[PDB]
This record gives C-alpha cells, sequence and structure tokens, in this order.
RNA sequence: GCCCGGAUAGCUCAGUCGGUAGAGCAGGGGAUUAGGAAUCCCCGUGUCCUUGGUUCGAUUCCGAGUCCGGGCACCA
RNA sequence: GGUUGCGGCCAUAUCUACCAGAAAGCACCGUUUCCCGUCCGAUCAACUGUAGUUAAGCUGGUAAGAGCCUGACCGAGUAGUGUAGUGGGUGACCAUACGCGAAACUCAGGUGCUGCAAUCU
RNA sequence: GAGAACAGAAAUCUCCAGUAGAACAAAAGGGUAAAAGCCCCCUUGAUUUUGAUUUUCAGUGUGAAUACAAACCAUGAAAGU
RNA sequence: AAGCUCGUAUCAGUUUUAUGAGGUAAAGCGAAUGAUUAGAGGUUCCGGGGUCGAAAUGACCUUGACCUAUUCUCAAACUUUAAAUAUGUAAGAAGUCCUUGUUACUUAAUUGAACGUGGACAUUUGAAUGAAGAGCUUUUAGUGGGCCAUUUUUGGUAAGC
C-alpha cells in the first residue's frame, strides 16, 4: 500500500557525502552551543541517534536547552494557516553554527566604529545598507583598444 | 500481431528499459549494429556519411533492421561488402507495453524496443572511400522510407568514424602522433609519462619519414 | 646492502587436513603435540559441502606454527627426508615456500600404532628483521622493496645454505 | 608489483584521516575521551596521554581544542636524572615516578601544592585523593593509552599509581595492577611496594648475580660502572620522590645551538623541489636523450 | 462508483486569505522541557538574587 | 486471445538440489531345440522441441521462439 | 628549519616506481626471571639500552606518472530553465522577447598547511 | 593472485593485493573498517517513577522513536556506553 | 456579525544583501553499478575443441573466460558532478558593550552557566517597496459530488477517458 514512514523519501538525503564516509571528526564535537544561538541543521546517517526527521532538514532555528549530548531546539513550521513551534532534541553532530549573524555582527562592528569616528570628527555616518545602484557616466577610450567589428558567421554543419 | 508505429511513435513515457525490475522481456529483432569492412584501418575509409534524425520520436527494432539490411543489400550488390565500414549509431532501450476485460489493472506487458531519438541525433553512419558516396547516399535515402519521421543525411566533413577532421588529421598522422589499433587510432597526448608515450608513439620525438 | 636485511625464517606451519573430525584429528593433534613441544592449534570448516563428507565448523584439520631455532631444526629433519631437494612452484612470489610428505615417523617419531600414520604439509615463511612493523599496533606500516624477501631471493638463501638443489625451473 | 591501483580504485579511494594513516590515534577512543557534558560548555576535559617509546616515557596533560590539542605539563623519563635515576627509565619505578613527577608539577604550577599531598607514605595501597571539604575540589584527569594494549602486570599501571600518590584524582580500578590475584580479586600492595621501588628489577638483579653474571655484566653495565647494586634501588627511588616531592618543576635544558641555528645548519640537508622551468628543462633533457627508436 | 481522492487545489488561496501570519515571539519565553537541573538551580539563584537587590534597599 | 501444462532412441514414456542420457517395445546377431514358436541375451539408437544465457559444468537453473494440450466472460 | 609526542583540517596529505637521509629522536634491534598472554615471548607482556642497524619502517626529492585540489572571456552563454504571445509548425516539436545559468571537455597551475610542549648541529 | 601430500572447481595452512565489491535475522534503501562486521570475557539498561518532545496530526489518541531528570545496575583501567 | 486592546505600530503571497539546505532537468559511463557494439593486443600457467612422435603434466591452431588500452549507445527505481524555478533563517532598543551582584547547578577556582543592578552608545534605529492600519477573541451559517485551460506529469494505442 502506502507508506509514510519517519525515513520515507530518505535514500539520497541521508545518503553521505561521497568520499566523506567514515568516523566524524571532532570539532563537531567540540562545537559550543550556548542558549540563544542560531544552528542549521544538516542530518548525518551515520549517527542514527538523535536524528531529526526529514522536514527539519537544511532549516535553521534557536537553540532552547541543552544536555550532555544533545541541545533542544526552537523551529518555527508552517502548517496550512499558522506556524507551530516546534521543539526537537538533536544529538549534535547534526547541528552547525549560521554564518548569517556573524555578517551582521561583522556590519554593526563596522557601523560602532563609523559612528565613533564620525562623533569624534562632526561628520556623517550614513552607515545603513544602501542596494547596488546603477552607473555613473564613464568615459572609455579608442587608444588600443580599437572596435573589432563582428557580424554572425553562416550555418556550417559541425557534425 | 504487431500493432501500429503510430501508437508507439513518440517519446511520452519514461524510459523503461530491461532491468531488474522489468524482466521478462523479449529480445530485440535487431542484434548485428556493426557490418561492412568492420575490420577495417582507419586510414582505408576518410569519408563518412552521417544519416540524422529531425524529428524527436522512437524507432522499433524492426524497422532498424529493414533499414540495415536494405542498405547493405544495395551496397553488396553494387560495391561489395568490402567497400564500407557501415556502423548503427542507436539501440533499442525502451520497452514499449500493451494492454492487449476492463482499464482496470492495465498497466501493459512487453511488446517490443525501441530506440529514443533527438534532433541531430545520429542513427545509421556510413565510412566509405570517396568513390562510393553517389551509392552510400542512395543507400541510405532508400533506408528513408523504413522510418517513421524525417531523417536527413549529411555529408561529414570528419575523417570516418573517429574524430579530427580531414587536415587536422592529417597533421596528427603525419606528425606521428596516431597509432592505428584495431579499426580505430590511438593518439599521442603530453600528459602521461614520457617513457611509455615513447613506446607506445616511438616516432613523434624521432626523425620519421 | 647486508648490515640488517640479512636474511632469517619467520616461522614454519604444518598443516594435517584429515578431511573429518574424531580419533584421527586428536591423533594428529598429539602427532603436533609431540612434535612440536607446543600444543597444537586446530582449524574448523568453512562451509558445509557434501562431497567431502564434512560439514561447517567441524573441526576437520589440525595445524601449528613453529617458530625460532626449534623450527629451523625440525626444518632441517624434514628437508633431510626431502633429501635436499626441491622444486620451483613450490616458493611464494613473496619467498615463503614448502612442500608435502606422507608417513610423519620418517623423522624423529617413530611410528606410535595407537596415533596411526598420516602425512602432512609442510610450508615456511622467511622475512627479514623489521617485519613486525607490519603487525605492530602503533605505526603499522609496510615494507619497501630493498627489503621484501620473494622468490629468487629465498631460493638463493636456500641454495646457499643447506647445499640444497633445486629442480627443474 | 602488477598490483596497479587503477585511475577509478584512486578516484574513490576515501582518505582516513592521518593519523589513522600513520597509526598512532584511535579517534573512537578520542571521541569517548574528549566529548564533554555540553552544559558545562567549556570544562576542558584533560586527560593523561601516557606513551611508551623503546626508549622513552611520554607523559602529558592534554586538552583538546578545534585548532589542535593543548598541553598543560609534560614529563618525559629522561628527566628523572634531575631527581636522580640515570639507569633503567622504561622500567616500572621510572614510571611511577614519572607520574608522581608530572602530579606534582602541576599542582604546584597551579597552586594547589598545599592541599592534596596524596600519600607520601608509599605502601603500595590503593587509595584516591578525597575532596578537602571547606576547600577546593581535587583535579580531575582522565588516562589516555592511546593504542596500548590493556594487560594486567603493565607500566602505564605504574606510572597511574605514581599519580594517584602524587596529588591526582585518577579515576581507575585496581585489576589491572601487578600482584592482583584475579580470582581472589585482591591486590597485594606489599608487591606494588616493590615493583614501585625496584623490587623485581632489584630482585632479578641478585638473581642473575648468582645465575649468570656475564648477563648481569651486559645488562647491569652502567650499574656495574656506576657502582650500584640491587639493594640501593628501594633508597634510591625514595631519594627520588623525596627531590620530586620537594621541587617537582619543569627546569628545561639550555639550548647550544639555538632555534635559528638549528634550523640554519641542523637541516639544511633536504632537497627543495624544482621550478616549473627547471622541470621542463628536466624532460626537454630527457627527450633528447630519449630521442631513438630503442 | 468512483471519485476524486485528493488535491491541493485553492488551499493555499484560502490560507493566505487570512492565514499564515507569524508565530508571534515574545520577550522571557518558557521553560517547557529544559533541564530540570539548572531549572532547580535557577529557582534557587533567582530567589536569593531578588532577596540581595531586595535588601539592598533597606 | 489471453490464464495454465507439456515437448527424450524409430515409437513410447523415466531425469538425485546439475555431474549421467534411463526403460521398454520396433530392430541386427545368437542362444534354444529333432526342427520351429517362445524365451533368455546381447548391437545399437536419442542437442531429452528450438535457440539464448546459467555455472566449474545446465540435459534436469532461467528467459525468448515453436507445436500441442486443460480452461474462459455472470445480469439485463 | 628537523625530530618526537599529542592533535586540527583530513589526498595540495594518497598510490606505483626509484633516489637520498649529517645531529639527535623514533623505529628496527638485544633477551624471556618476574606480571601477563599466546598453539607458538611472532603478537601481547616484562628486563636491559646493553649486543648490532638505517637494510626496512619514518622524512624529503624525483616521474610531461595515476589520482587529488584550485582556477580560466576552453568548452558554453551552449545544454537546461522561470515568465509572454490570437508566435511558427498537421503534429512532433521549434524559434523569438525579457532573465538565470550548468556538468562533461580542454588548457593552465599545485602536490600537504598548521597549533601546544620536549628535544636536535 | 601465488603456493603446499593425500586433496581435485572447491576441504585445511601459509604470504601479497584487496574503500568494503563482505557481513550486520528478514523486504529495499541508508549507514558501518583498530567497526555497527568476525572471535572472546562479563553482564540483564529489554529494569524503576512520572513528565517533555518528534513523526502520523485535527497539532486528538494509539503505535514507534528521541532527549533529559531522580533511582538502581552492568561493563570498562577509565573517559564513558 | 459583534466587536475588544492599541495605533504608527508592527507588519507583508515582494525584492535585495549574507548564509544554508536539496539530487530533479541536464551531463556522464575511456567514474562506480547495471546494460551494450566493435575491433586491439595480450593472456606459455592448458578451461575447452583440434594438429604435431597414441607420446606429453611439451610445442603449433582455433576458442573461450580473464588481463591492458580503445571504441558505439542507455537508465523512473545507476551516478562523480550538478542548474533554473522554488525554500528556511538574520537585516537590532526585546540592541551593542562595560560593570560586577546572586545560585543547592558547573568549575581545581570569582571558573562557568543563567538572571539582575548601575554606566556609555537614537539626528541615521541602523537594505529596498508598500502599509485605505496592527493584533486578539468569541460565535455561527453554507461547503465537505467539482470542472476546464497553460506548463510539468502517471496509466492507456487513444480519447470531449
Amino acid at each position: 500500500g502506502k507508506s509514510h514512514g519517519y525515513r520515507s523519501r530518505t535514500r539520497y538525503m541521508f545518503q553521505r557525502d561521497f568520499r566523506k564516509h567514515g568516523a566524524v571528526h571532532l570539532s563537531t564535537y567540540l562545537k559550543v552551543y550556548k542558549v540563544g544561538d542560531i544552528v542549521d541543521i544538516k542530518a548525518n546517517g551515520s549517527i542514527q541517534k538523535g536524528m531529526p526527521h526529514k522536514f527539519y532538514q537544511g532549516k535553521t532555528g534557536v537553540v532552547y536547552n541543552v544536555t550532555k549530548s544533545s541541545v533542544g531546539v526552537i523551529i518555527n513550521k508552517m502548517v496550512g494557516n499558522r506556524y507551530l513551534e516546534k521543539r526537537l532534541n538533536l544529538r549534535v553532530e547534526h547541528i552547525k553554527h549560521s554564518k548569517c549573524r556573524q555578517e551582521f555582527l561583522e556590519r554593526v562592528k563596522a557601523n560602532a566604529a563609523k559612528r565613533a569616528e564620525a562623533k569624534a570628527q562632526g561628520v556623517a555616518v550614513q552607515l545603513k545598507r544602501q542596494p547596488a545602484q546603477p552607473r555613473e557616466s564613464r568615459i572609455v577610450s579608442t587608444e588600443g583598444n580599437v572596435p573589432q567589428t563582428l557580424a554572425p558567421v553562416p550555418y556550417e554543419t559541425f557534425i | 500481431a504487431r500493432r501500429p508505429a503510430r501508437c508507439y511513435r513518440y517519446q511520452k513515457n519514461k524510459p523503461y528499459p530491461k532491468s531488474r525490475y522489468n524482466r521478462a522481456v523479449p529480445d530485440s529483432k535487431i542484434r548485428i549494429y556493426d557490418l561492412g569492412k568492420k575490420k577495417a584501418t582507419v586510414d582505408e575509409f576518410p569519408l563518412c556519411v552521417h544519416l540524422v534524425s529531425n524529428e524527436l520520436e522512437q524507432l522499433s527494432s524492426e524497422a532498424l533492421e529493414a533499414a540495415r539490411i536494405c542498405a547493405n543489400k544495395y551496397m553488396t550488390t553494387v560495391s561489395g561488402r568490402d567497400a564500407f565500414h557501415l556502423r548503427v549509431r542507436v539501440h533499442p532501450f525502451h520497452v514499449l507495453r500493451i494492454n492487449k476485460q476492463g482499464m482496470r489493472g492495465a498497466w501493459g506487458k512487453p511488446h517490443g524496443l525501441a530506440a529514443r531519438v533527438d534532433i541531430g541525433q545520429i542513427i545509421f553512419s556510413v565510412r566509405t572511400k570517396d568513390s562510393n558516396k553517389d551509392v552510400v547516399v542512395e543507400g541510405l535515402r532508400r533506408a528513408r522510407y523504413k522510418f517513421p519521421g524525417q531523417q536527413k543525411i549529411i555529408l561529414s566533413k570528419k575523417w570516418g568514424f573517429t574524430n579530427l577532421d580531414r587536415p587536422e588529421y592529417l597533421k596528427k598522422r603525419e606528425a606521428g602522433e596516431v597509432k592505428d589499433d584495431g579499426a580505430f587510432v590511438k593518439f599521442l597526448s603530453k600528459k602521461g609519462s614520457l617513457e611509455n608515450n615513447i613506446r607506445e608513439f616511438p616516432e613523434y620525438f624521432a626523425a620519421q619519414a | 646492502q647486508n648490515p640488517m636485511r640479512d636474511l632469517k625464517i619467520e616461522k614454519l606451519v604444518l598443516n594435517i587436513s584429515v578431511g573429518e573430525s574424531g580419533d584421527r584429528l586428536t591423533r594428529a593433534s598429539k602427532v603436533l603435540e609431540q612434535l612440536s613441544g607446543q600444543t597444537p592449534v586446530q582449524s574448523k570448516a568453512r562451509y558445509t559441502v557434501r562431497t567431502f563428507g564434512i560439514r561447517r565448523n567441524e573441526k576437520i584439520a589440525v595445524h601449528v606454527t613453529v617458530r625460532g631455532p626449534k623450527a629451523e631444526e625440525i626444518l632441517e629433519r624434514g628437508l633431510k627426508v626431502k633429501e635436499y631437494q626441491l622444486r620451483d612452484r613450490n616458493f611464494s612470489a613473496t619467498g615463503n615456500f614448502g612442500f608435502g610428505i606422507d608417513e610423519h615417523i620418517d623423522l624423529g617419531i617413530k611410528y606410535d600404532p595407537s596415533i596411526g600414520i598420516f602425512g602432512m604439509d609442510f610450508y615456511v615463511v622467511m622475512n627479514r628483521p623489521g617485519a613486525r612493523v607490519t603487525r605492530r599496533k602503533r605505526c603499522k606500516g609496510t615494507v619497501g622493496n630493498s627489503h621484501k624477501t620473494t622468490k629468487e631471493d629465498t631460493v638463493s638463501w636456500f641454495k646457499q645454505k643447506y647445499d640444497a638443489d633445486v629442480l627443474d625451473k | 608489483q602488477k598490483d596497479a591501483k587503477s585511475s577509478a580504485y584512486s578516484s574513490r579511494f576515501q582518505t582516513p584521516f592521518r593519523r589513522r594513516r600513520e597509526g598512532k590515534t584511535d579517534y573512537y577512543q578520542r571521541k569517548r575521551l574528549v566529548t564533554q557534558h555540553k552544559a558545562k560548555y567549556n570544562t576542558p576535559k584533560y586527560r593523561l596521554v601516557v606513551r611508551f617509546t623503546n626508549k622513552d616515557i611520554i607523559c602529558q596533560i592534554i586538552s583538546s581544542t578545534i585548532t589542535g590539542d593543548v598541553v598543560l605539563a609534560a614529563a618525559y623519563s629522561h628527566e628523572l636524572p634531575r631527581y636522580g635515576i640515570t639507569h633503567g627509565l622504561t622500567n616500572w619505578a621510572a614510571a611511577y615516578a614519572t607520574g608522581l613527577l608530572i602530579a606534582r608539577r602541576t599542582l604546584q604550577k597551579l597552586g594547589l601544592d598545599e592541599t592534596y599531598k596524596g600519600v607520601e607514605e608509599v605502601e603500595g595501597e590503593y587509595e584516591l585523593t578525597e575532596a578537602v571539604e571547606d576547600g577546593p575540589r581535587p583535579f580531575k584527569v582522565f588516562l589516555d593509552i592511546g593504542l596500548q594494549r590493556t594487560t594486567t602486570g603493565a607500566r602505564v599501571f605504574g606510572a597511574l599509581k605514581g599519580a594517584s600518590d602524587g596529588g591526582l584524582y585518577v579515576p581507575h580500578s585496581e585489576n589491572r595492577f601487578p600482584g592482583w590475584d584475579f580470582e581472589t580479586e585482591e591486590i597485594d600492595p606489599e608487591l606494588l611496594r616493590s615493583y614501585i621501588f625496584g623490587g623485581h628489577v632489584s630482585q632479578y638483579m641478585e638473581e642473575l648475580a648468582d645465575d649468570d653474571e656475564e648477563r648481569f655484566s651486559e645488562l647491569f653495565k652502567g650499574y656495574l660502572a656506576d657502582d650500584i647494586d640491587a639493594d640501593s634501588l628501594e633508597d634510591i627511588y625514595t631519594s627520588a620522590h623525596e627531590a620530586i616531592r620537594a621541587d617537582p618543576a619543569f627546569k628545561p635544558t639550555e639550548k647550544k645551538f639555538t632555534k635559528e641555528q638549528y634550523a640554519a645548519e641542523s637541516k639544511k640537508y633536504r632537497q627543495t623541489k624544482l621550478s616549473k622551468e627547471e622541470r621542463a628543462a628536466r624532460v626537454a633533457a630527457k627527450i633528447a636523450a630519449l630521442a631513438g627508436q630503442q | 462508483a468512483k471519485s476524486k481522492n485528493h488535491t491541493a487545489h485553492n488551499q493555499t488561496r484560502k490560507a493566505h486569505r487570512n492565514g499564515i501570519k507569524k508565530p508571534k515571539t515574545y520577550k522571557y519565553p518558557s521553560l517547557k522541557g529544559v533541564d530540570p537541573k539548572f531549572r532547580r538551580n535557577h529557582k534557587h539563584a533567582l530567589h536569593g538574587t531578588a532577596k540581595a537587590l531586595a535588601a539592598a534597599k533597606k
């Protein structure tokens, strides 16, 4: 009949990072996760304990609890027309920090430094992110870069 | 019965090959894919004529066999068995089903095999000498009646059946970068270990003649 | 050239394959026990087959490891029976070598009817020191080529000492 | 040797970790020794890595880090001469002494040496360093063997006894020490005290001193040179312990030919690799040679 | 007599009418399923520190 | 036409989880006996339907072709 | 800079062949009373550092080497693809407009980087 | 692969290669090499209290599973499981 | 439908930026697996069918299987690699930092963990666009037979199936 088990449709997802089988390296276990830390989920088929359901593969949540080998993660899941708060209990092999906040915090520190400099100098900060603007009026020159004129080429059989 | 070929002309279903899941299929009608002077050095037959599909469709093994036979008969009658090396550059791997007292459990049983063909896809190809052009073109032209679709006939500017258009081939052959394997060539590269590069191509950096 | 790679035996191993279990196998075990001085070490079946009248996990055969100068003495004994005459196949590409024989009585051990008569397979293994690189846990390794006993090397050794005589090839 | 591992084999070979390729580390053991309760979040799990060469013992206190392991203190068997043990520096007694040394050294450099004074009345009795109420807890450290086999009668456990007797809380059972009757399940402290202070060696010295003296000369020649008999060994090791308990520190060596000197002359024998022009030149020369139909 | 069995037509739109809205965070969240150890301790800690910041008002 | 079952000496029929080709009859030669039926004996003879894989080796393991043999769809 | 020990990332680190390796170190190596263990002191255990050795292990170098890694207006803006049309075509299927954009290949280049401590001419 | 008496396609004993092509009760897939496979020692964590969570999902149950806590135990030299 | 609390407050079927995950299209098989054509040469080790003195534990043939390097074509349940579109998370005042308070938990430890005190950092509160508001609750009808188009797509020869 039908088949809707826990690890259903999980052939290639928890298939393993070709030419990376083997006992997992130890930076995984030496990493440290405090409460209020954002973590991306990427399962490991070599570690059957503490696993997540396939739904939470590729999602990113916040830790709410920490134990001996595992952490407790808050996710928000879309169900129909609402979001539900889910609490997973995962061993840490399936887990890694999120580089997004690292980027935000770098921008924060840079903004602070620029503000201190402008506060020091009585000048302007303008330290939000602006988008990509089009482009100003440039001038090329034909000194040496002469225009090579082109045309289409006709149809030939290259079989 | 062999119901018609419009029922299986087009690529409507995914590919369904003979496998551990689909076993108990019949065997192809076409089993011979290479004919003529198959044992011909690459130097014998510089010319080549490709028969290329313009339509996206399926071709029955039966039709493939028929065209092979007709072409071969034209060659062997006109120019002889040893004036060409015809190669069939398509294999029937796609299995076709029939349903054959209700539409319930209508999953069909294997009827036959077909090769799945794209635009620009080679179907037959020939490697003759330059004096059999009008004959091989007519052979393939006669073959065009034994296929559905549209199947054009192209004169290939290459040396035969491997690659390397004629002047490029001549540079390498005169420069000695070529060894003749059985019916096909091996080339000299500049990557491998230099000893064996020489012991397969002693000439390249040797004053050949 | 020859400081340390001079040459040596690693060990010798003798094999007596009955083809069944029971009295005969234990008798051959006694053979090996008295012959070695070591208490022997048996073998079992791998998978049941009808042609041999055997079954899986059956103690069919016995063998034993002998090593050291005792093994060398007993090697000399066996070679006396082999008449200082050996053939070419007979010989690993890895240099190890061996042969086979009937009536174990022929050297040392007298007859002992209760034991009953058997033959046996001899096979000895050559090496050089530093071989325990391959066997030691820490820094397990593998041999170079300026080392690595082989057929011709062991043949030359085997003729050099024992005043031996190789045969056809 | 014809076994030519093809391009495909090489392409789908997964290399092990470097330390397994070498053959020096079990990462299985390493995980189950390093993984810390994450609700401690940075509490380093200190391991006593004990290694046995053929001519040197290595005792080191180690923590782990993403960048690499980190050593808190270290102790070698060639250092016991500064406490008065010159000969027999891979034996049980030197193992004990090295354990005592690293033990007393850590707590000294850490500030705990006033408390956790260990036993200091050695009789070979199994006992751990209890915790001082109204005071700090004892330092916890877990023995890392490595690839060495656990057997009863081994010299790793001499070092274990030394570390435990020096003041560290080193968790261990007594069922792999020597003199442990197994069917009884009971340790013999007098035998352990003998193995600490060189009783089996000293007994053996007397035994060869009346069984065969050529052998006694060839092995104990350093003892014979330095005017050492069997029964001096207990007093020797005791004095060594006393000096260790006095000053267990790490006074290092003096390093004639310092760092740059070593780099300058003690390592200028390696061949640096060629350049691209040099490879091309070698190939050009090789074709200039190899150009013959032979 | 058969009948269509499943589909998801129109459901997305139905949701999006008054739909998905948002998981509605708050400051000071729950302690559901947290380690009862460190719950038990954090309690005593808050008791003591509240006592402290109280007694600091005389 | 689909659901199933068979293909062996000249005919008929046997195949230990594969090592081999079995039985009778038809049929040559006696034997027999004063002669002959009778019978006892021995000549043989067979891709074990067809080809394909199948393994060390398949004729007995499979898939396809062929010639047959047993069913089948109710109620208006 | 070496070497050792503990490691990180875990092939730019591997594999095949062939060279070299001063200092020490490691390793081989010497033995079998005790602990212990093996059929077997081979392994494992124990004693010595003495009897001998770089031959091997180990390090590095070498090969238009395999493999691996990285890169490129090499392939290829191709294949494929989101959206549009009362666009074409009997149809298959195809082109066109705005956008995204490959892998194969080719060519080039490289072949372990490194943390803590100890020791080393 | 090379070798060895009976002994051969194949019995048992060697040495080399062997990234897993083996095995892990079973269907398929994943996973796995100083193991999760093979041998051997000891064990009864297949136990006790009552909660949380995930999948199915109505965020109901059942089933199954994960992670903890207070207990009692095993095993190991220990970390630990 | 009734509304309720607030009101510029936090939002949004959207993009952008940064970061993640995926195994479909595609591509590929001289990369694994499976399938498959052609030849190469090599398989002294003999597995098979021959000749050579019935001779062969010996050479010459064909003939396998294997070895090496090549070659043609393929996959819903094969894949190294690996798109487009889609998809999750962050874009601060509920913040950034300092400070040192607590605690039966944790530490060798005034170490840690959590949670707080006090102090500095709002013109730009810190991408774009919009916001005819944002949030919340109760209650109840009707519905719980569906159908067509484009594109992807399953069965079927096919269908206004």
